[PDB]
């Protein structure tokens, strides 16, 4: 039914006939997917539930009449249904690191994207993608991880053709993963539980993840296939911190939170999937397969860190520190 | 009148159809319809009968009206329709 | 001397008002606490005043209603609550009050002045006012 | 004729420019090409592009032609010559309340000697010219973009060069700056052809 | 009959065009001698 | 203004003019914005006799520039004007 | 609930402050910046609702874009916006600033003000009267004081 | 700038904008006055000239003002002819030259007005030159205002 | 025909040389400029109370463009499209079809306000005196797209606005 | 005609190499200037290829001219005159890659 010619050069004044409704866009990964879909010319419907003043970000992202703000609530399937009803493709990237008070792992990775995916069937929409985690599994001991999985079940089962993505902590400017270990001077010197020498996680670019989500919709045969977001090399969580400190210019230190009514420092769920390392899946299709080639985390570890730089290494001294051993 | 999507049609007979996905844009927001439909207003005005064969009709009010035209009445099953205002004069019989 | 006059004038305001609560709400919800003769009211509720003793700018002064189309105004005092007839006035257009010269009566005008919808649900959203130009064909219905 | 509606001329000024422009003329044979002097009394010399500096210099420092002032200095860009580009130098005497114009021509390649010698505020203007035009100008003491961006391309005035231009800018988030992508408007300048089929001016009638 | 804005008959009143900063203060001797006096008078 | 006496004196000694003889701010002063309906008058071309656009059209009577001297196939000294008068000082206010 | 009222209150507490004593910067670009000074000038006097021209875009919270943004000048006013504070406001006046106006085919004028930041409050005219400018500071000021950032954090 | 905020006035009365009012046109002007707008022209003139001196009462003696004009940016008269300057900056160095004077244009040939010149060419005569210029404005405001010929507002 | 600034020579009387000296030491002219500033301290202030009181403005006013329509209730356009021709920023986007009637009525009347430049020349173009700029300058909104304005949001500003649109025209159109 | 600074193409080709030598040497600093996150092996690729771009030229006028313009670009470079977007700008990024083979470009639209 909502069928658009795309029309265009694939400028911001062109269309690309996709009418996206990008669930949770207003976080780490929405900015940059909306960006991929504003700059092609696609109908982008943003469903928030934050103030407006937070979705600004959004707006200059697309042309006049392509970002449509509408606000939406979680709890309420009528507000999914009214803000999917026209969208030929819908995104879920709706997820919380940190439980909250009226919102628990299970109902931000298990209700919220089933309430998603039955609508968007209901309503008619062609693609869904879901956005999982590469180490989420249905026994993994962190609720995150495990309530991941469970939500990822659910949407395949209400979203039959559903192309569900598991990302692997992925890194960027506004990232919760670099900035979290190069954030360390707060908890003393560097928590590494075991000093992190049996952990070694694959990071993948913001960018990277991104463009693929934006392939993954272009693509006709990744209908119902669940991708596996990889970094493009793994790294020892120990190495990794060790050349994150080493960039952003930090004295490696190698070496409650969740009390925290604001946002949670840091979680006992993200302690342990910090020091949990990323499980390898060969059987499901990559950035590769979308087409979108890895773009290592050496190259844009300075994009992240120089930002965090202390006194005089953006500068002066400009010490250029060499990649870290990657475990592969 | 209304679309059978529940849309007000636009006196320009505009209705965002249920396969348009531009109908988005009045997710939250009225859609702005003129509720003075002017091709009924005219059918509204009465046709005036004027002796003459040949009237003028400026719009009324002079200046404030549109460029003088001069109307034809000859046309016995016609009436003579205004190019600017749209009134209709007939000639009376 | 005069400095009494004005004290005296000050309280005459004060009573001009309807009251210490009126003089204080007059205050509060406008800045300004000075009389004048009531010119008219429009049916929104917004109070017209006109005192040809003040300088060119402040003769003519609107206090506008507490509500305006089902909207509370009683601090949210919106610049385009004005009727459109006593805007001339207003705003020194003419020197004649819409209740002495009443502007010409047409029935497609409009019969309840809305103020800036921008910002509410009933805001307006830009869309095309014409039709499909290229109709595409149909492929049949009946399997060859 | 006369009435309001035409404007008055004045014979005495226009007599008084031819004379002034034959006078120019026979003093600089050399560069002097042409010499007219407008029905609104606006004396213009066409000078071959090598006198830029010698009829400049004559026009300024000569006691009876005191051209002190470079009111103007522009280019017209002509696609239909061999030498589009047309550079004017508009003048004015305040010793003889006077004003004149040197027209010479140029090529794309060609370079044109500055007049800062001549005009220190020829500077500014030569710039311009190179910006907008592209035309380089030799011996000029520094000759860059003074109007178009730092890293902008092609020459804006050139009349081949489109209104809208071949880029345009935009902040990108992915990028975290202001980027610059190929122009996309949202509603094409519409050209309108207003030139009527008949003939306005039989005076200005060029013989087939 | 025409009746554009035109200058009153007789036209308008002259308007002042020039400076008309004025003269104010003591002479220079007048001055010095007050601050002086004021200055005698506190030392006694 | 409404301003006291006093306070009239103490403004205008401050300032050291009568401030009250030109205010400001606009009192009465002001024309009525409400006027009589005008009558613009008609132009020099406004007849109905002798009237041809022959001679009135300024636009056709343009020519080309003359063309005083052209490369393609004793006299006195010539100034492009007679030299400017020395303007003369001013009568109402020579100095400022 | 209670909580709500608490937290409802401390909210229309921050908002009150805010819109009361908005601390504008000064970008003026073009002919509209004129007019912004007529808004500053005793007539209309912006200082009267504590709207203080500040100077220091370091120490301002609305930033009113007045004039033609030009591709030259594009850079510098996104510079200039990342280093204001928030919460930070952008009122964009004029045609030039709102989408190009006059100059909207111009091979070096940014179609609005709007792709380089993003705008919150648009005054259309050009330029736009010093009282239209006020009451689109005016119109800012009611969207400062609907907005509800405390309220829902609690209900988050 | 209040009274700019009433020559504005006087502007939007005759073309119904504030500052761009496309009212000059080629041909003469788009309408004539409205009725009343040179009474109040007249009015607005008479007050202007004890504005002007205010003005000069609070800068042109003051030490501090003089300072920072005094003897800054001093042009010679040659140098300012050769790099093409024009208007006060030809008449700060003493240059005696004015287009309304030695190049009449419209109906300056038909008023009487002085030119002021500078002596030092400094900052601070130029100051003084567009002070004078504002005074000999009024001048000729005025006889504009008692010579407003009846007839057309354009070429027929 | 020209008038000296400055140049004037001071005099060297013992008794001028003296009130110099009293200027420069007894800073006579700065407590000149000070009584200046408290002058103008008990005067009147010229600041109007907005939006209670608005400022002086005259019929000729240009603001937010119209549509207007006769007395009997048809849209005075015709589509002559010359308004959009004038229009000096390409504002006016203008598309027409014969109406069932049969008269010369627009489908899109599409004038995006970002872009106009509220010249005038589009009222002043229309020989049916149906696009006229209205009196309202106060329509700032907090989205771009509402700035452009459709064929309906000008026809509601014409129905909303023709009282003082209408009492404006007859105010002035003497004078045009 | 007037050469623009060099008679012939081998003077024209000393002057490009002279231009070649300051960008080469200018494009490490260039990356320090402005903090840009390209390398200096990219930057001086780029500059590579933006002097190959121009290596069909013939005339010796047009040399001269485009190693005018190559200096004044790197004028502003050295003088911080341009910005980080200004530098940044020789690295096309957001600008999605066009397709050249045909089939590809018959998909995309209607690109002639
Ligand atoms: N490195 C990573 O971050 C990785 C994350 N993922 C998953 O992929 C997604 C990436 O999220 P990202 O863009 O980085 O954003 P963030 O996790 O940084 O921020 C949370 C995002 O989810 C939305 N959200 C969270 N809880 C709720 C809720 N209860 N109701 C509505 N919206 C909610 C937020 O919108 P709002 O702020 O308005 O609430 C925001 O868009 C998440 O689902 C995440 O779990 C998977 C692999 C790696
Ligand atoms: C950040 C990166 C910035 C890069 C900026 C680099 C520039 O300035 S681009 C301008 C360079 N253009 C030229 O050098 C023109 C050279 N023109 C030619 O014709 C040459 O190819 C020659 C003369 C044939 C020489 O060719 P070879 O080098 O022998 O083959
Ligand atoms: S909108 Fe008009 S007044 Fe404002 S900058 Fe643009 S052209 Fe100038
Ligand atoms: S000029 Fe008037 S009649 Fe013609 S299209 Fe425009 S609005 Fe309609
Ligand atoms: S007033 Fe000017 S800018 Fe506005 S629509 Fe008319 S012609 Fe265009």
């Amino acid at each position: 039914h909502h069928a658009l010619i795309p029309h265009g050069k694939g400028g911001r004044s062109s269309v690309s006939g996709i009418v996206a409704t990008v669930f949770g866009a207003t976080g780490f990964l929405g900015r940059y997917v909306v960006n991929h879909l504003g700059r092609m010319g696609s109908q982008v419907i943003v469903p928030y539930r934050c103030e407006p003043y937070d979705t600004m970000h959004l707006r200059p992202m697309g042309d006049l009449g392509q970002i449509i703000f509408m606000e939406w609530n979680g709890k309420d399937k009528d507000s999914i249904r009214k803000v999917v009803e026209h969208s030929n493709v819908v995104i879920n990237l709706v997820g919380r690191e940190w439980e909250t008070k009226n919102f628990d792992f299970e109902d931000v990775f298990v209700k919220i994207p089933h309430a998603i995916a039955q609508v968007s069937k209901e309503a008619g929409v062609e693609k869904l993608i879901h956005i999982s985690h590469l180490n989420a599994d249905i026994k993994s001991p962190s609720r995150y991880l495990r309530s991941k999985a469970v939500g990822e079940k659910e949407v395949r089962a209400a979203f039959p053709e559903a192309t569900i993505i598991k990302p692997s902590d992925i890194f960027g400017r506004e990232d919760r993963f670099l900035n979290y270990f190069a954030s360390m001077r707060w908890f003393g010197g560097v928590p590494l539980i075991s000093l992190g020498k049996e952990t070694v996680k694959q990071p993948v670019y913001i960018v990277d993840v991104s463009k693929g989500i934006i392939n993954a919709i272009k693509d006709p045969d990744a209908k119902g296939k669940t991708f596996a977001f990889v970094g493009p090399n793994r790294y020892l969580l120990f190495d990794l911190v060790q050349y994150i400190f080493a960039v952003a210019y930090r004295p490696f230190l190698p070496y409650l939170f969740e009390v925290s009514p604001f946002e949670p420092w840091t979680t006992r769920d993200k302690v342990e999937r910090v020091h949990m390392s990323d499980m390898t899946l060969p059987h499901l299709p990559g950035l590769e397969d979308l087409g979108i080639q890895a773009t290592p985390l050496e190259l844009k570890a300075i994009e992240v860190l120089r930002r965090h730089r202390t006194y005089r290494w953006l500068t002066s001294e400009m010490e250029d520190v060499k990649p870290a051993k990657t475990v592969n | 009148r209304t679309s059978p999507t529940g849309e007000k049609v636009t006196h320009t007979g505009q209705a965002y159809d249920d396969g348009d996905y531009r109908r988005v844009r009045f997710s939250d927001r009225q859609k702005e319809v003129n509720e003075n439909f002017a091709i009924d207003l005219i059918a509204e005005q009465p046709v005036s009968e004027v002796g003459s064969r040949v009237i003028s009709c400026d719009g009324g009010g002079g200046a404030l009206g549109h460029p003088r035209v001069y109307i034809n009445l000859d046309k016995e099953t016609k009436t003579g329709t205004c190019g600017y205002c749209g009134l209709q004069f007939r000639q009376p019989h | 001397m005069e400095l009494v006059q004005v004290l005296r004038r000050g309280l005459q305001q004060v009573s001009g008002h309807g009251g210490l609560r009126g003089y204080l709400r007059v205050l509060f919800r406008a800045n300004d606490v000075r009389v004048g003769t009531l010119v008219g009211e429009d049916k929104y509720g917004n109070k017209y005043y006109e005192d040809n003793k003040q300088f060119f700018g402040r003769h003519r002064w609107v206090i506008y209603t507490t509500e305006m189309n089902g909207r509370d105004t009683f601090w949210d005092v919106d610049g385009s609550m004005v009727p459109p007839e006593w805007h001339r006035w207003l705003h020194c257009m003419t020197d004649d009050p819409p209740t002495t010269k009443p502007p010409t009566a047409r029935k497609y005008i409009w019969t309840n002045h809305k103020f800036n919808v921008s910002g509410t649900p009933q805001q307006y959203v830009p869309y095309s006012t014409t039709r499909k130009k290229i109709q595409e064909w149909v492929p049949p219905s009946t399997p060859y | 004729d006369t009435r309001p509606t035409i404007r008055p001329r004045n014979d005495v000024v226009h007599k008084q420019l031819s004379a002034f422009g034959q006078y120019v003329a026979e003093i600089l044979p050399k560069y002097v090409q042409q010499v007219q002097v407008s029905c609104f009394n606006e004396l213009e010399i066409f000078i071959h592009p090598d006198g830029v500096i010698p009829v400049l210099t004559f026009l300024r420092d000569h006691t009876n032609a005191q051209f002190k002032s470079l009111a103007d200095l522009t280019a017209v860009d002509v696609p239909t010559r061999q030498n589009r580009f047309e550079i004017v130098y508009n003048l004015l005497s305040l010793r003889f309340n006077s004003r004149i114009r040197v027209k010479t021509y140029t090529d794309e390649l060609t370079p044109i000697e500055s007049s800062v010698t001549v005009y220190k505020a020829a500077n500014w203007y030569e710039r311009e010219i190179w910006d907008m035009f592209g035309v380089f100008f030799a011996n000029h003491p520094d000759l860059r973009r003074i109007l178009t961006d730092y890293g902008f391309e092609g020459h804006p005035f050139r009349k081949d060069f489109p209104l809208s231009g071949y880029v345009e800018l935009r902040y990108d988030d992915e990028v975290k700056r202001v980027v610059a992508e190929p122009v996309e408007l949202a509603q094409e300048f519409r050209k309108f052809d207003l030139n009527s089929p008949w003939e306005a001016f039989p005076a200005y009638r060029q013989p087939p | 009959k025409v009746k554009q804005d035109m200058p009153p008959p007789g036209g308008y009143g002259p308007i002042d065009y020039k400076r008309n900063l004025p003269r104010r203060g003591l002479s220079g001797y007048s001055m010095f001698a007050v601050g002086i006096g004021t200055l005698l008078f506190g030392y006694w | 203004a409404s301003a006291t006496r006093v306070i009239q004196l103490l403004r205008n000694w401050a300032s050291g003019r009568d401030l009250q003889a030109k205010l400001q701010l606009r009192y009465q002063e002001i024309s009525k914005r409400t006027q009589p309906p005008p009558k613009l008058p008609v132009g020099p071309s406004h007849k109905l006799s002798n009237n041809y656009y022959c001679t009135r059209d300024g636009r056709r009577e343009a020519m080309p520039p003359s063309i005083v001297m052209s490369s393609q196939k004793e006299k006195k000294a010539v100034t492009p004007a007679p030299p400017i008068k020395r303007w003369e000082l001013s009568k109402d206010q020579p100095y400022l | 609930s209670r909580g709500e009222y608490v937290v409802a209150k401390l909210d229309d507490l921050v908002n009150w402050a805010r819109r009361s004593s908005l601390w504008p910067m000064t970008f003026g670009l073009a002919c509209c910046a004129v007019e912004m000074m007529h808004m500053a000038a005793p007539r209309y006097d912006m200082d009267r609702f504590g709207v203080v021209f500040r100077a220091s875009p370091r120490q301002s919270d609305v930033m009113i874009v007045a004039g033609t943004l030009t591709n030259k000048m594009a850079p510098a006013l996104r510079k200039v916006y990342d280093q204001m504070p928030e919460p930070r406001y952008v009122v964009s006046m004029g045609s030039c600033a709102n989408g190009g106006g006059y100059y909207h085919y111009s091979y070096s004028v940014v179609r609005g003000c709007d792709r380089i930041v993003p705008v919150d409050i648009y005054v259309p005219g050009c330029p736009p009267t010093a009282e239209a400018l006020l009451y689109g500071i005016l119109q800012l000021q009611r969207k400062i004081k609907r907005e509800k950032r405390l309220r829902i954090w609690y209900r988050r | 700038f209040e009274e700019r905020e009433k020559m504005f006035e006087f502007y939007e009365r005759v073309s119904g904008a504030r500052m761009h009012a496309a009212y000059i046109r080629p041909g003469g002007v788009h309408q004539d006055l409205p009725l009343g707008l040179l009474d109040d022209i007249y009015e607005f003139s008479k007050n202007f000239s004890f504005r002007i001196d205010e003005l000069e009462e609070m800068l042109t003696n003051n030490r501090i003002w003089r300072n920072r004009t005094v003897d800054i940016g001093v042009v010679t008269a040659e140098d300012a002819l050769n790099y093409g300057f024009s208007g006060v900056m030809l008449r700060g160095s003493g240059i005696q030259w004015d287009l309304r004077k030695t190049q009449p244009y419209d109906v300056y040939d038909q008023v009487e007005f002085d030119v002021p010149i500078g002596s030092r060419g400094d900052c601070y005569d130029r100051y003084l030159c567009r002070v004078e210029e504002m005074r000999q404005s009024l001048r000729i405001i005025s006889q504009c205002l008692n010579k407003m010929p009846p007839g057309e507002i354009k070429v027929d | 025909t020209y008038k000296f600034v400055n140049m004037r020579e001071p005099s060297m009387d013992m008794k001028s040389v003296t009130d110099r000296a009293a200027q420069t030491l007894l800073w006579t002219e700065l407590v000149r400029g000070l009584g200046m500033t408290l002058s103008y301290l008990f005067r009147e202030p010229a600041t109007i109370n907005y939006p209670f009181e608005k400022g002086p403005l005259s019929p000729r006013f240009r603001g937010e463009h119209a549509l207007r329509r006769y007395p009997s209730g048809e849209e005075r356009c015709i589509a002559c499209k010359l308004c959009e021709a004038v229009c000096p920023a390409q504002a006016i986007t203008i598309e027409a079809e014969p109406r069932a009637d049969g008269s010369r009525r627009t489908t899109r009347y599409d004038i995006d306000m970002t872009k106009c430049i509220y010249c005038g020349f589009c009222q002043e173009a229309c020989p049916v005196d149906a696009i006229v700029e209205g009196p309202n300058f106060e329509f700032s909104t907090e989205t771009h797209e509402e700035l452009l304005y459709n064929k309906e949001k000008l026809l509601n500003n014409g129905d909303k606005w023709e009282a003082e649109i209408a009492a404006n025209i007859q105010a002035d159109y003497l004078y045009r | 005609v007037k050469p623009i600074f060099s008679r012939d193409m081998n003077e024209a080709k000393r002057r490009v190499r002279e231009l070649y030598r300051a960008w080469y040497r200018e494009v490490p600093n260039t990356v320090h200037l402005f903090q840009l996150d390209i390398s200096v092996k990219q930057g001086r690729d780029k500059v590579r290829e933006m002097f190959m771009k121009n290596a069909h030229v013939t005339d010796p006028r047009v040399v001269d001219l485009l190693v005018i313009k190559g200096k004044m670009e790197l004028e502003e470079t050295i003088n911080v005159w341009k910005q980080r977007t200004h530098i940044m700008r020789f690295f096309h990024e957001t600008e999605a890659p066009r397709p050249t083979d045909f089939l590809s470009k018959f998909y995309v639209g209607h690109d002639p």
